[PDB]
């Protein structure tokens, strides 16, 4: 704050320290799912792992 | 009266429920196909061989 030099009224505005914050949440779920029946995944998939794992 | 306490016993010896014998599968031309898989359709073709004439 400024104040006139030689002022007849001496109060002093006392400043204020006010800490802020904010929130980080963990909110979401990222998957990937897949279902193969049993005919599927004996006649179907050869690799499973560049047919399946990779994708 | 003596009076004694014995175990009931259970053996198996052999007897089984009837129930028929397997023949066919041994009597039909089983699996001279099976790459089943990787076959449009489950389906294999089988090729004949062609005949030809003199």
């Amino acid at each position: 704050n400024r104040r006139d030099l030689r002022d007849p009224d001496r109060t002093v505005i006392a400043s204020e320290l006010v800490e802020h914050s904010f929130g980080v949440t963990l909110d979401k779920h990222v998957y990937a799912a897949l279902k193969f029946t049993d005919e599927q995944r004996t006649l179907d998939i050869r690799d499973y792992t560049k047919q399946v794992l990779m994708p | 009266a003596h009076i004694f306490v014995k175990p009931e016993l259970v053996a198996e010896i052999g007897v089984k429920q009837l129930q028929r014998e397997i023949v066919l599968p041994g009597l039909v031309w089983t699996n001279p196909l099976t790459d089943f898989g990787g076959s449009k359709n489950d389906t294999i073709t089988v090729r004949v061989p062609a005949i030809t004439t003199a």
